[PDB]
């Protein structure tokens, strides 16, 4: 048995520490890494009795009293973004290489946004829908986006969009709804939004 | 690698299903796992060639599985419960010391009618011309809406060519109706480009999504259209203004 934090954080380019607690390990036992991708089936990361085991990736770290173990991501990049699994398998007896699964740790890995250009838009209407979108985009990574306090509005989380030919990244969500008070300028009410936000008018 | 079919499944509750898993080549461990939505992946058995040495994750005599001649596998579950929903997973490794190496799963989606399942309907939302005056950016959003179960593929095709480069999907269908059990769900997508590429009218946007519904086998006896496996698309030509 194992147990992980919940969740973590990290921005593109720096290196992560995922721990692991777990009961103190024989010198014999080995721990393994897997992670998840969003929608993807898991991957095998690393696995090793010591440390200084390591890849391209990454190194595994096994504290000096064998009661946790960390695995280090050198250099996060977007893609490193999924739920990360440490496990302990058994060894020796009747061990065949079962596996069990905790819940992980949900690694999200933010992008450097080197210029915030927060903004607000709607966007054209569609004629098949009676739905009205609106854009919140190119807000700072710390900057959160919260639910509305509607049932009849839909907000997502906020995402990112790599435009990978002009190497740019923006941080964005979208919100929706068929309600006649609904307006651009009051979607994202619910959400603590840079002051400097840009409404178009 | 190991693959796995169907990839997407929706059953009426009390119907048998049948999973398949062709694993790799040589690989004499198979491992099965059902992993609910949110949570990591459970186990429920493995097989050594053929022998199915630990089947301890089993949750009930409705789950059965086997892997008659030490490769490909079925894992069938009788008589499927709402409960039963999930990823199923598949892994296989050629031993103990490997590492093991994963199929893409087959999601299930038990509902008490298939008169629950509906295709998705679609809509594309043009650029602000505000965010292209600011940016020099144009973001397009696509939305789908309304379909059950939440097995859908999300793609963004410009000029008849597939792009993935400038696109933000959501990582997961929202449910429209949070408090009803067979709610419908909806799904959103971002696809950007620069406003030069916008402003051409000769480039053709189009958002599809992929809808993974009934088969020829399943009965459908509602006045409806038959909620069959399909894509549906909308479309944006660019704009001068």
């Amino acid at each position: 048995k194992t147990t992980q934090p919940n969740s973590m954080e990290s921005n593109e380019e720096e290196p992560v520490h995922l721990p692991c607690n777990h009961s103190t390990i024989s010198g014999t036992d080995y721990i393994h890494w897997y992670r998840q991708l969003p929608s993807q089936g898991p991957e095998y990361v690393i696995h090793g009795l010591t440390s200084n085991v390591n890849n391209r990736m990454a190194s595994l770290a096994i504290a000096e009293d064998r009661k946790s173990s960390t695995l280090i991501l050198h250099r996060a990049t977007l893609r490193d973004a999924a739920v990360y699994y440490c496990i302990l398998p058994l060894a020796g007896g009747t061990s065949y290489g079962k596996l069990t699964f905790g819940q992980g740790t949900i690694l999200t890995v933010h992008p450097n946004i080197q210029n915030p250009d927060p903004a607000v838009y709607q966007l054209r209407d569609s004629k098949s829908s009676d739905k009205s979108v609106c854009l919140f985009t190119d807000f700072d990574s710390q900057t959160n986006v919260s639910q509305s306090k509607d049932s009849d509005v839909y907000i997502t989380d906020k995402t990112v969009l790599d435009m990978r030919s002009m190497d740019f990244k923006s941080n964005s969500a979208v919100a929706w709804s068929n309600k006649s008070d609904f307006a651009c300028a009051n979607a994202f009410n619910n959400s603590i939004i840079p002051e400097d936000t840009f409404f178009p008018s | 690698g190991v693959s796995q079919s169907p990839r997407y499944k929706v059953a009426k509750r009390g119907q048998d299903v049948a999973l398949r898993c062709d694993p790799i080549s040589g690989h004499v461990s198979l491992f099965w796992y059902q992993q609910a939505l949110g949570q990591g992946p459970e186990f429920l058995t493995y097989f050594q060639n053929e022998a199915q040495l630990d089947k301890s994750g089993l949750p009930s005599d409705r789950f059965f599985a086997e892997r008659p001649e030490g490769s490909v596998s079925t894992l069938k579950i009788q008589r499927t419960q709402q409960e039963d929903s999930a990823v199923y997973l598949c892994a296989s490794s050629l031993g103990q010391a490997y590492e093991q190496y994963f199929g893409p799963g087959t999601r299930l989606t038990v509902t008490e009618d298939l008169k629950n399942v509906f295709p998705p309907e679609v809509a594309v939302f043009e650029p602000s011309e505000a965010e292209i005056s600011h940016t020099q950016k144009a973001t397009l959003v696509c939305l789908a809406t309304g379909f059950y179960p939440d097995h859908v593929e999300l793609s963004w095709w410009v000029n008849g060519k597939e792009v993935h480069s400038g696109v933000s999907t959501d990582p997961q269908p929202l449910k429209e109706q949070p408090a009803l059990n067979d709610s419908r769900y909806c799904l959103s997508s971002r696809l950007r480009v620069s406003a030069t590429f916008w402003q051409n009218p000769r480039n053709h946007f189009r958002c599809q999504v992929q809808f993974y519904g009934l088969s020829e086998n399943d009965e459908w006896t509602q006045d409806r259209a038959k909620p069959v496996t399909q894509i549906v698309s909308a479309e944006a030509w660019g704009r001068a203004d």
